[PDB]
């Protein structure tokens, strides 16, 4: 009978439409979008965050998001110039394309 | 407020699978109100005689924002006949009425009819009879609406105008605005009544049309009266029951509506299972500062009890005085 | 009681307990990213005007928020750097012989670093496709913060170092623990069972050589047993588990409060700056939405100090736990409550969700008892040959060496006994000798 | 009625300053844990 | 009325605002010193906290002078100058 | 009443504001005095 639904937020989050057919309301979500910027290069990378591909070479979808135009080099770097956080790296081809490579633990001696 | 029986719901939306603080007129929590019971009226052998009842209608209180009202809470319970004592019945549900008046011009009343099947509410002047008997006549101890259940309340024939007949021998009615009739079906399960007074018009809550078990009241009518009413007088009822068909009624509780913040509990249906009232106690503001029924073992500064003026000193000057 | 004379009495233990001291650490906070045009404009065009009036307010937000990000990588970074050792022995299963590394043992992570976090609640991360995921699957929890992020456009972002990378940095620290504490320094590493340093921690403690050999199996049950406590620790009356807990709330609280501003009327007529434009003709509208956004603004300022004032204590919190994994982890400490309660014996880094965790195994003295005891013995025939206990107080059993630590007598030797100037308090013996002093 | 358009604002200060409250009391008991000695000789009249 | 012009403790009340108590009292935390005074003079007689030693705090002074380096001979010599001079440094600490 | 409520809502928020700022202020001391009470328990222990 009240037709709208609202939840602790406040926010809309449902309404009864004429029809009688429940409808859930989410308000339009933004795709967040950040930047891997080299100067040396003068290039920089478009990074999406928790954004699956297919909503965006094509684009890399890596574990912290999807990052557009991005190559795999897949090559061990123990020191990143661009770290993407987890064992993710972006490392620029010197200009060519940053590569996604994976941060290499370094081993102790083994005794 | 707890069990959350007769707890407005807000007609602008509906919260469900949440807990908040909710700003709204409620009754207090741990308030027992105005109990008002309708009895049988006197009668002998198989014969319906003069009416008994409390003079409710002499009784006036403040209508200010409004009331709620418990129905049927005692009935389906064996209960001795408040007109005999010696007879005992098992309660049956009754329905209340109420008249409520702006000056003490029209009068707006609400009349419980055919035995609880309909419910009529009405703003209309109303003018005291000479017969005796009667408000305007002399020797009349109170006016109460009255029904014979052997005729009105007969299954063949069920009468919708016959409270409002003896209500028009009573008072005359005059220049009635507007005449609305709501059906309600009788049930023997407990329900609520609340009435609220807004600019737009009066409000009519009843819990039976939409959450019955729950208690909830669900607004079912709108009444387009544009005069505030300051004062209620609730309306005595007398059922022509015979000796033999004396039966206890169930008693209605009436609760004043005053603005209070109420923490709220709501299901994913969205019916409120259960409710906190902050004002009661100190406790219960602690509950509804945290928005949480349930609250972690802790010590909680809350806020502090305020002193409350019993007194007011006023201080001016005067000089000067007439000389003779 | 102090003794008015030469002899002083002692309180020494004859049983001893080891127990388990956990602490927790925060050396970083989930690093958030606010987008100030959709947060506060909601895409309106009145919005931008006006905050470009203001100056570019939104444009100074966004760098603070990567300025904060680049510190707490650098801080991780650092972090790892101290705790990863130059030398380790490789983890194998039995690790610590007769002591039980099990649950220390990596099943990934080791299973007491996995209950760590299980027992703590966590809001699923979703970093791989969470913003997809909230459309489909709805709010996971009513309020969800996750979802919450997504519609009002801020972001979390993820941590420098993976779990499989933090995981071998523990793994490795485990097997550096058995060898380091050999000798001083850190330039060679010694491989040697976990039990025969547990036993040389002990003789640092001053027990004696030769109780620990007649309790070698007692040692090692008791220390089993502190580490069985140490897996049923996680609980609600632990101050370290709820520490963990209340460091993931604060995150949690700091993403709540940003949704529920919005949704503030802040003196606006309607909170939804839509409902004012249809509500409202558009000078008075506007008039409302000034008033949303001198709000919102407050908000993101607030938001962004908190989170610098959070980066700043999280950063000087991982400085002190780099010390510790030094101090407690990587050497037994002399420092009395800098680690475990009691005296030190070892201690054992896990991950933890905003910083590390880490356990203390420390020594307990229990049954006390009073013995007369004295500060040196000195030959009476040879006023000059004297001698004073070594970690150890000397006792009437005519006389016998006790361990520090726990009591247990033994014949006095040149090896337990340093030589000393001769003093007052110093007793004379003659009737009985031992062998230092017999010269 | 101006308060609650804002929001509870008022019932947010009071828990917030509840909250320091306590963890100043946590610090306290912890501090004074940490002073107490497991065995101690008693004070005597001309100690020293 | 007011203790002191503009005093704090009445302005709390009329204001509502109220200071909460300590934790601990005065008497407990006395307590927790004094036997922190009687456990300083035999804590420091070898390392480890396992085992406590009563011994006089004069004796206890000695070593630690000893451990600065000051040889046992001239420690014995000035016994009484040592205490003298703790005993002026104290006297500094009164008027400190 | 209309022009009384606005002159009510300027002390409403000004008041607000100063129970806020005393909050941060009580927090800011506290995790003060909190960092302050773990140097007097090393004190104790290495020097006491």
């Amino acid at each position: 009978q009240q037709r709208f639904v609202y939840d602790a937020y406040q926010n809309l989050v449902g309404y009864y439409s004429d029809d009688g057919n429940y409808y859930c309301l989410r308000a339009c979500v933004s795709v967040p979008v950040s930047v891997i910027y080299d100067k040396e290069t003068k290039t920089h990378a478009t990074l999406f965050g928790s954004v699956a591909c297919e909503h965006i070479y094509g684009p890399l979808q890596t574990p912290v998001g999807c990052v557009l135009g991005l190559v795999n080099s897949s090559l061990f770097v123990e020191d990143c110039k661009l770290p993407l956080g987890q064992s993710l790296c972006a490392l620029p081809d010197t200009p060519g394309e940053m590569r996604l490579a994976s941060i290499a633990f370094n081993h102790p001696i083994q005794v | 407020v707890s069990k959350a029986d007769g707890i407005i719901y807000p007609q602008g939306r509906t919260y469900s699978n949440i807990t908040i603080t909710y700003q709204g007129l409620f009754p207090y929590q741990g308030d027992h109100g105005d109990m008002y019971v309708y009895s049988a009226g006197h009668a002998t052998g198989t014969t319906p005689q003069k009416l008994f009842v409390a003079n409710y209608s002499q009784d006036v209180k403040q209508f200010a924002n409004g009331f709620v009202v418990r129905i049927g809470a005692a009935a389906n319970s064996t209960g001795t006949v408040i007109i005999s004592p010696s007879t005992s019945a098992t309660i049956r549900k009754i329905y209340p009425a109420f008249m409520l008046g702006s000056s003490v011009n029209h009068t707006l009343v609400l009349l419980p009819d055919g035995c609880g099947t309909l419910l009529r509410a009405f703003y209309c002047i109303l003018e005291p009879r000479s017969g005796n008997h009667c408000p305007a006549g002399n020797s009349y101890t109170s006016f109460a609406t009255y029904h014979t259940p052997a005729t009105d309340c007969s299954d063949g024939n069920y009468n919708r105008n016959a409270s409002l007949n003896s209500f028009k021998e009573y008072f005359n009615l005059r220049n009635c605005t507007f005449m609305y009739t709501y059906n309600i079906t009788e049930d023997e399960i407990l329900e609520w009544f609340g009435i609220t007074q807004t600019a737009q018009g009066v409000h009519l809550f009843s819990s039976r049309y939409v959450d019955l078990y729950g208690g909830n009241m669900f607004q079912f009518a709108t009444l387009p009266v544009y005069d505030t009413i300051k004062y209620y007088s609730i309306i005595p009822h007398s059922i022509r029951s015979i000796q033999s068909d004396r039966k206890a009624w169930a008693a209605f509780y009436v609760y004043k509506l005053q603005p209070l913040t109420f923490l709220l509990d709501f299901s994913v249906d969205g019916y409120i299972r259960r409710a906190i009232d902050c004002g009661f106690n100190d406790l219960s503001q602690l509950h509804c500062s945290y928005e949480s029924f349930d609250v972690e073992s802790g010590v909680y500064s809350v806020s502090s009890f305020e002193a409350k003026p019993s007194g007011s000193v006023v201080e001016q000057a005067e000089g000067v005085e007439c000389d003779f | 009681d102090q003794l008015n004379s030469s002899y002083f009495k002692l309180s020494i233990p004859t049983n001893f307990s080891f127990g388990v001291t956990q602490e927790y650490i925060q050396t970083t906070i989930q690093k958030v990213t606010v987008d100030c045009k959709q947060y506060v404009c909601n895409g309106f065009q009145k919005c931008e005007q006006l905050l470009r009036e203001y100056g570019q307010f939104c444009s100074k937000i966004n760098q603070a928020l990567h300025g904060a990000n680049l510190r707490q990588d650098d801080s991780v970074r650092n972090l790892f750097a101290s705790v990863k050792s130059s030398q380790s022995s490789p983890i194998i299963p039995g690790f610590g012989g007769d002591f039980n590394l099990t649950l220390l043992e990596p099943v990934a992570r080791s299973a007491i670093e996995d209950l760590l976090f299980d027992k703590v609640t966590i809001a699923d991360p979703g970093y791989m496709q969470g913003y997809d995921d909230c459309m489909q699957q709805g709010p996971a929890s009513a309020r969800d913060l996750i979802c919450a992020q997504y519609v009002a456009g801020y972001k979390v972002l993820p941590p420098l170092m993976d779990v499989n990378m933090e995981a071998a940095y523990t793994s490795s620290l485990l097997g550096s623990i058995a060898g380091v504490g050999w000798t001083a320094g850190l330039s060679s590493f010694a491989a040697i069972p976990f039990a025969q340093s547990i036993f040389y921690r002990l003789n640092g403690v001053g027990i004696t050589q030769q109780v620990l050999s007649e309790n070698q199996k007692l040692i090692a049950n008791k220390f089993n047993q502190a580490l069985g406590a140490m897996q049923t620790g996680f609980t609600t009356t632990n101050e370290a588990f709820q520490k963990v807990q209340d460091a993931v709330n604060n995150n949690a609280q700091a993403l709540s409060k940003l949704a529920s501003e919005l949704s503030n009327t802040f003196g606006a007529i309607s909170a939804s700056i839509g409902d004012i434009i249809q509500r409202l003709d558009p000078p008075e509208q506007d008039a409302q939405i000034d008033r949303l956004i001198n709000g919102r603004l407050t908000t993101l300022n607030a938001f962004v100090a908190q989170q610098l004032v959070r980066s700043e204590s999280a950063a000087l919190s991982a400085q002190l736990a780099k010390d510790k994994v030094n101090e407690c982890v990587k050497a037994q400490s002399k420092r009395s409550g800098f680690c475990g309660q009691g005296t030190h014996i070892v201690s054992f880094v896990v991950n933890a969700p905003n910083g590390l965790y880490f356990m203390h195994v420390g020594y307990y003295p229990s049954n006390h008892i009073e013995v007369v005891s004295a500060y040196g013995l000195c030959d009476a025939a040879n006023p000059t040959n004297c001698i004073a206990p070594v970690n150890g107080y000397f006792i009437k059993t005519e006389w016998s060496y006790t361990g520090s630590s726990f009591y247990a007598p033994e014949p006095i030797t040149s090896l337990n006994t340093k030589y000393v100037a001769p003093q007052v308090t110093y007793q004379n013996i003659s009737t009985n000798l031992p062998p230092p002093l017999l010269g």
